[PDB]
């Protein structure tokens, strides 16, 4: 009836510190389509975070891309914050640079 | 082009 | 090669947050090129992809008005499957819709899609036949006896043999230098020490287009199709997407393995193993 969204986190381009890249923030794979996608940066909510049109895949579950520019560095961290009605609370994803 | 717009369920 | 047209439709209601909600989006192939949102300031149909730019101002005002027409009669189908299945008002609900065209590299037909959905269960589809229903119960029969009654069946038929191959064709033509364009993945085989007893071979797939690929790993030649960790696969944002399969071998086994990369854009098929 309800779907929890799949959850990946990745840079556009293979991350290079001090190159100007995109983070990535891909969800998919849920249903109702009402979600709450934010990105941040040492846990600070990133401001002006672009995303994709709603749309769905075959199996009718939703999927949305929200991204950024940026600039990956060592100290950095960077991170998803996902909430959706079939969470609790919300799910933190971390980049795992390279994963 | 979009289909026309069709009937109501 | 093969490509595709279709058209996305999502209506959501939201009872004490105003009226329903309507997005459409248009595809060739994996490349969006059109969208629509009632919640918009001015609700328009808009360009998302360069070559749609250049269709003229009635294109774009008859596709406005075809989804404002749309906004109007999914908030009436929304009351309408609410009725059907005894829902109470204070509940939100969702219709969505897939319909289009596939197309050979003739251009020619290959067959037809209408498929509806409520809360994400098959609701309604036209058959391949492009000439009868399947109603998914006893709320779906309405819709198909309404349909019936208003010859649906023959006016997507129409549409699906006519226009919607038309303008596939004129996209294709259109948008050449990218929707007849494949570009071929990026490969590499990355390493990682579980323990000492094992390690993760990672075959990694990035900047293809179009999003179908496979990626396989095997064993002395034989698919670990059960063993083999599968991500989904993911937009770049520029157009491409990313893959990558993973498995998880022996130390000391890892020439065993080798990673097996199919993709339109490839001229031939690639097969990858670690090279440390
Ligand atoms: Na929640």
């Amino acid at each position: 009836i309800q779907r929890t969204p799949k959850i990946q986190v990745y840079s556009r381009h293979p991350a290079e510190n001090g190159k100007s890249n995109f983070l990535n923030c891909y969800v998919s794979g849920f249903h109702p389509s009402d979600i709450e996608v934010d990105l941040l940066k040492n846990g600070e909510r990133i401001e002006k975070v672009e995303h994709s049109d709603l749309s769905f895949s075959k199996d009718w579950s939703f999927y949305l891309l929200y991204y950024t520019e940026f600039t990956p560095t060592e100290k950095d961290e960077y991170a998803c914050r996902v909430n959706h009605v079939t969470l609790s609370q919300p799910k933190i994803v971390k980049w795992d640079r390279d994963m | 082009h979009l289909a026309s717009s069709g009937h109501s369920l | 090669g093969s490509h595709s047209m279709r058209y996305f439709y999502t209506a959501m209601s939201r009872p004490g947050r105003g009226e329903p909600r309507f997005i459409a989006v248009g595809y060739v192939d994996d490349t969006q090129f059109v969208r629509f949102d009632s919640d918009a300031a001015s609700p328009r149909m808009a360009p998302r992809a360069p070559w749609i730019e250049q269709e003229g101002p009635e294109y774009w005002d008859r596709n406005t008005q075809i989804s404002k027409t749309n906004t109007q009669t999914y908030r009436e189908s929304l009351r309408n499957l609410r009725g059907y299945y005894n829902q109470s008002e204070a509940g939100s609900h969702i219709i969505q819709r897939m319909y289009g065209c596939d197309v050979g590299p003739d251009g020619r037909l290959l067959r037809g899609y209408d498929q509806s959905a409520y809360d994400g269960k098959d609701y309604i589809a036209l058959n391949e036949d492009l000439s009868s229903w399947t109603a998914a119960d006893t709320a779906a029969q309405i819709t198909q006896r309404k349909w019936e009654a208003a010859r649906e069946a023959e006016q997507l038929r129409a549409y699906l043999e006519g226009l919607c191959v038309e303008w596939l064709r004129r996209y294709l033509e259109n948008g050449k230098e990218t929707l007849q364009r494949a570009d071929p993945p990026k490969t590499h085989v990355t390493h990682h020490p579980i323990s000492d007893h094992e390690a993760t071979l990672r075959c990694w797939a990035l900047g293809f287009y179009p999003a179908e690929i496979t990626l396989t790993w095997q064993r002395d030649g034989e698919d670990q199709t059960q063993d083999t960790e599968l991500v989904e696969t993911r937009p770049a944002g520029d157009r491409t997407f990313q893959k990558w399969a993973a498995v998880v071998v022996p130390s000391g086994e890892e020439q065993r393995y080798t990673c097996h990369v199919q993709h339109e854009g490839l001229p031939k098929p690639l097969t990858l193993r670690w090279e440390p």
